[PDB]
């Protein structure tokens, strides 16, 4: 009955960065501290998320596509960072976001602008927030 | 043969089989790992004398101006 | 013959200044009346360290150990490894080695192993942020003490790798007749094999004393763990007052022993630095012996260094006295024209020393 | 291979699912969920 | 004096532990270079 | 035994030599202490 | 031997094995023995402090307002004048006994005090809190010295060594961690009991220790070995409380099904 | 008692020099006063504001 529920929530029916160096720098610009925690959005391959994991005690990632979470689970399978990592499946606008000190996110531009205002209005907001985003807006 | 003796040694020290069986400390396992490794490599059953040349070589590996003339007792 | 001196007082200084001069030295009556007379292990080990980096030297310890005859060779250097005995840390051996490194045939790439901190010896950070910066001022552009592993007392187990890539003919002439303005205070609070709260509590003690100041206070919270955290747990703090105008620094350091409160030590090292600043004009007391020697071995020109009255103590006097017998150089002092403070300008001339050991 | 995806979601433990209505549920389909009295007593 | 050819190696222990380590890692990963039916 | 030691010595001397040549031809045409941060964690 | 339960205290002479006297009380959580042994403390879940006399055969005076919430854990100084209580309200209350019991000072704390353990030398005091860190205070100075860290779950019991250089802690995470005083450093952590260890006891003048856990097991370890000498399975149901003689000879353990058994070295 | 001369009269000991006009390097940490005396001395950040910006 588990798989049928997984079908019920999500039908199971994106642009990817080639340059890790810029993504590496975005972690460097975030300047997360070990005593601090991170919430992640739109992990995808999550090579950015791994760089968070080595630095942050606790990493909570939310992936929109169930399949992208799976390939993440496979890649991080059998690693110490996996246990600290938390993967969240599905749209996090509805769910009350757990507290996180800093934001790193490859958020889709379609849903981005509501998420910022939720992030701004999220009680006890982060001191620092970094989001991957379109230029014009 | 050597397999039967070996699989028996592992099982006696608890290195094989299910651990959640229903109805030895880890540190002692590593000592068992050390003890089994040396026992079952006869080249390093026991080999004839002279098959190995380790003692010759180790002796070999063991084998500036002005001096600190130390005449202290 | 041999310039003849008494006791273990300033033992290394009299070996290194002998090394810098090339003038052979005799030091006699080393703890003659003590139950255990003659040289102790660490200062025997130091003579071995000198022999490793010098070439052609002759060292003779007496039958009772109470007399040493030292005929210096040329400073050659090279890559080597030194085992520091558990009695003293690596800091005891690296500082006198800093006196010699820039003036060698080959670069100094030496690995020091043993305890890395004590209550009486220089820590890594004291060498790192406290004495090494003075060398940047003296013209030693490239010089580094890489920390691979720490060893806290009593068991130690630490490793530090000293590299002095800058080889220069002689130190640049000193000209500092002003009391440098401190721009900010930085430092490192360190711990081994113990919870990170100890470092944070150590910083908590430090900020409490110093928050009254109008400065930015940024003390690094740095915690060793794992294979590289030594074989004993321990912790210490090093606070540095830093002057970005002319690149000057003043530092205080101490380590915490058994039963001590990390806040209490953080308070100590914090008010300790402030006491050092009040007693300092251009360099701290822990940097003054470092600064004066390089000027004595500079070019044949008068250089000016400003010193406070509190700096000219017995330590400054015997140290000056030691220099004269080896070099015949006298340090003159003239009062500053100011009336706000009573500081003194110590005028010294370099002996025209040159790095002749280098390949040209 | 969607069937190989869903099981991988179920095998790992640190996963929480998001339906349409507003709460958090696990892969199996049940709502995913110290106290001073319990820990000692 | 110079030697013309490579010296024949000596199988000291440290070589022995290094070799058997690689054997164990191959089997731990089941990374076996063996022929298969085609 | 000395044959093996000589080969190792010559390989080391040659390898150091090419590195030294590479540096000069590279030269002709910040923080020294990052590594402490990694070793610090263990 | 004193055995404290809900609604009653029962004291049993070991030689007779028969109850000398039974004292009515509340849901007594911790039972401590006054100085000189004429008297016994209990700490109720209601929080009211309980004061017994072996001689008078009953409770003297119940300080209803002695504590706001349950006095979960309670302990006694070596001299025994000063009494300390660890409890739910997140405030530690100190008491001094006089020929009446008076409260000297209250210590504010961020988190509730699950277990309070006093050193025999009385120079420091370990505080067990739900926040999974144990803060140790100097009793002579009254100031904070070190904080234990790395317990996955709050510590259930704290022990003090005879040299007092070793702090033995057993946690709901089921791992018993032994702390070096000299710098607050772990020599070893041991997952001894498959369930959590409610009470661990330190052998007198010996670095050994005993443990008791909900899994009904009792294990005998040595520090310098860091290994278990003997494992004891005699408890049908979970063993709540473990105790060790002042002599050190016989080790009292009480099961949930009311079985009282005491372990003697040969 | 100009210290310039007193430094170079070797017959006068350095300790004896210091007192008129007013111990070993192997201890790198220099001499200091007790904590409480320093703590009272540095209750305020006065006497040093000139050294800081």
């Amino acid at each position: 009955s588990a798989e049928k529920h997984l079908s019920s929530v999500f039908k199971f029916n994106q642009h990817i960065l080639k340059n890790p160096l810029v993504a590496q720098g975005i972690v460097d610009k975030a300047q997360i501290r070990p005593s601090d925690v991170v919430l992640e959005v739109g992990p995808g391959t999550g090579n950015l998320t791994v760089r968070i994991l080595e630095q942050a005690k606790n990493v909570v990632a939310v992936e929109m596509d169930p399949r992208m979470a799976a390939e993440l689970t496979k890649r991080v399978r059998g690693t110490p960072v996996e246990k600290k990592l938390e993967i969240m499946l599905g749209d996090f606008m509805k769910t009350e976001l757990p507290y996180f000190d800093i934001c790193i996110s490859n958020t889709p531009y379609q849903i981005s602008s509501p998420l910022v205002f939720k992030l701004i209005n999220q009680p006890r907001p982060p001191r620092v927030s970094i989001l991957m985003f379109q230029r014009e807006f | 043969s050597q397999l039967k003796n070996l699989k028996a040694a592992l099982k006696a020290r608890g290195l094989t089989g299910q651990t959640n069986v229903k109805s030895y400390d880890r540190e002692e396992k590593k000592k068992a790992i050390a003890e089994i490794r040396e026992e079952f490599n006869p080249f390093e059953a026991v080999g004839k004398p002279g098959i190995s040349k380790q003692i010759g070589e180790e002796q070999r590996k063991r084998a500036k101006r002005g001096g600190v003339i130390d005449k202290r007792f | 013959k041999y310039t003849t001196f008494q006791g273990s007082q300033n033992f290394r200084l009299r070996i290194v200044l002998a090394t810098l001069s090339g003038k052979p030295i005799k030091i006699e009556k080393i703890r003659s009346g003590d139950l255990n007379p003659g040289l102790k292990d660490y200062e025997v080990s130091f003579l071995r360290l000198i022999e490793s980096v010098t070439n052609g030297s002759v060292i003779e310890i007496s039958y009772t150990g109470t007399t040493v005859i030292y005929r210096p060779g040329i400073i050659v250097g090279g890559a080597s490894t030194h085992i520091c005995p558990s009695s003293k840390p690596v800091g005891y051996f690296v500082e006198p080695m800093l006196y010699l490194a820039p003036f060698s045939k080959k670069k100094f790439s030496i690995l020091f192993k043993g305890i890395t901190a004590s209550h009486n010896d220089a820590g890594i950070e004291a060498i790192k942020w406290g004495l090494m910066p003075v060398m940047e001022k003296f013209g030693v552009r490239e010089c580094a003490l890489h920390t691979l592993k720490r060893g806290s007392p009593p068991l130690g187990g630490g490793e530090v790798h000293l590299v002095v890539d800058s080889l220069i003919a002689q130190p640049i002439t000193m000209h500092e007749i002003d009391r440098p303005i401190i721009s900010s205070i930085t430092g490192v609070a360190y711990s081994t094999r113990v919870s990170p709260s100890l470092v944070n509590r150590m910083i908590d003690g430090a900020k409490k004393v110093l928050k009254n100041l109008q400065c930015e206070v940024n003390i690094t919270a740095d915690v060793w763990r794992g294979e590289n955290s030594g074989k004993s747990p321990g912790w210490g703090i090093t606070l540095v007052a830093q002057s970005k105008q002319k690149g000057w620094s003043y530092f205080a350091e101490d380590i915490g022993d058994a039963g001590s409160i990390p806040e209490e030590l953080g308070e100590k090292v914090a008010c300790q630095l402030l006491e050092e600043i009040s007693k300092s004009a251009a360099v701290g007391r822990n940097q003054l012996p470092l600064a004066i020697v390089y000027m004595v071995i500079g070019k044949e020109d008068i250089g000016r260094l400003r010193i406070n009255k509190e700096q000219i103590d017995e330590r400054f006097i015997i140290l000056l006295r030691d220099i004269k017998k080896i070099f015949n150089t006298e340090v003159f002092l003239k009062p500053v024209d100011e009336a706000d403070n009573e500081d003194m300008i110590a005028t010294i001339k370099g002996i025209g020393f040159t790095n002749t050991s280098k390949k040209i | 291979k969607r069937n190989d995806v869903v099981d991988t979601l179920s095998k790992a433990k640190n996963i929480t699912v998001i339906n349409q209505k507003g709460e958090k549920k696990d892969v199996s389909g049940k709502t995913k969920k110290p106290d001073s009295t319990n820990i000692k007593l | 004096f110079d030697r013309t050819a490579k010296p024949v190696p000596v199988i000291t222990s440290e070589v022995t532990e290094s070799l058997e380590d690689m054997i164990r890692r191959r089997i731990q990963d089941s990374n076996f270079d063996d022929l298969q039916r085609r | 035994f000395e044959a093996r030691q000589r080969i190792e010595e010559k390989n080391k001397e040659s390898s150091d030599y090419h590195a030294k040549m590479a540096h000069i031809v590279n030269t002709i045409n910040k923080n020294k202490y990052e590594r402490e941060r990694k070793l610090r964690g263990g | 031997l004193a055995t404290a339960s809900n609604g009653s205290l029962k004291i049993w002479n070991i030689k007779t094995h028969k109850c000398i006297r039974t004292f009515e009380c509340g849901y007594a959580l911790t039972c401590k023995f006054l100085p000189g042994g004429l008297l016994v403390i209990l700490g109720t879940r209601n929080g009211e402090l309980q004061l017994f006399d072996l001689a008078s055969s009953s409770l003297l005076d119940t300080i209803e307002d002695a504590h706001d919430a349950a006095i979960w854990s309670l302990d006694l100084t070596s001299d025994g004048k000063r009494l300390v209580t660890g409890s739910a309200d997140k405030t530690v209350k100190f008491w001094d006994f006089k020929v009446k019991l008076h409260h000297d000072t209250t210590l504010e704390l961020t988190d509730d005090i699950l277990c309070v353990r006093v050193s025999p030398d009385d120079r420091y005091l370990a505080i067990s809190l739900l926040d999974n860190t144990v803060k140790v205070f100097f009793l002579d100075s009254m100031k904070f010295y070190l904080s234990l860290y790395g317990h996955k779950l709050p510590v259930l019991s704290i022990d003090i060594s005879f040299d007092s250089k070793m702090i033995i802690t057993s946690s709901a995470d089921k791992n018993i961690k032994i702390w070096g005083l000299d710098f607050g450093d772990c020599h070893k952590s041991l997952f001894a009991h498959q369930d959590s260890i409610m009470n661990v006891k330190f052998l007198p003048q010996s670095h050994n220790f005993f443990s008791c856990s909900k899994d009904a097991v009792v294990k005998y370890w040595d520090g310098e070995k860091f290994e278990c000498i003997q494992k004891l399975y005699a408890h049908q149901s979970e063993v709540w409380a473990l105790a060790v003689a002042t002599d050190g000879g016989f080790v009292v353990s009480s099961s949930h099904d009311h079985s009282i058994r005491i372990w003697e070295e040969t | 008692w100009n210290i310039g001369k007193l430094i170079y009269m070797d017959n006068i000991s350095p300790e004896e020099c210091i007192r008129r006009w007013r111990v070993d390097l192997e201890k790198f940490v220099p001499y200091f006063d007790t904590f409480e005396k320093l703590a009272k001395k540095w209750k305020s950040v006065d006497a040093i504001k000139e050294r800081f910006l």
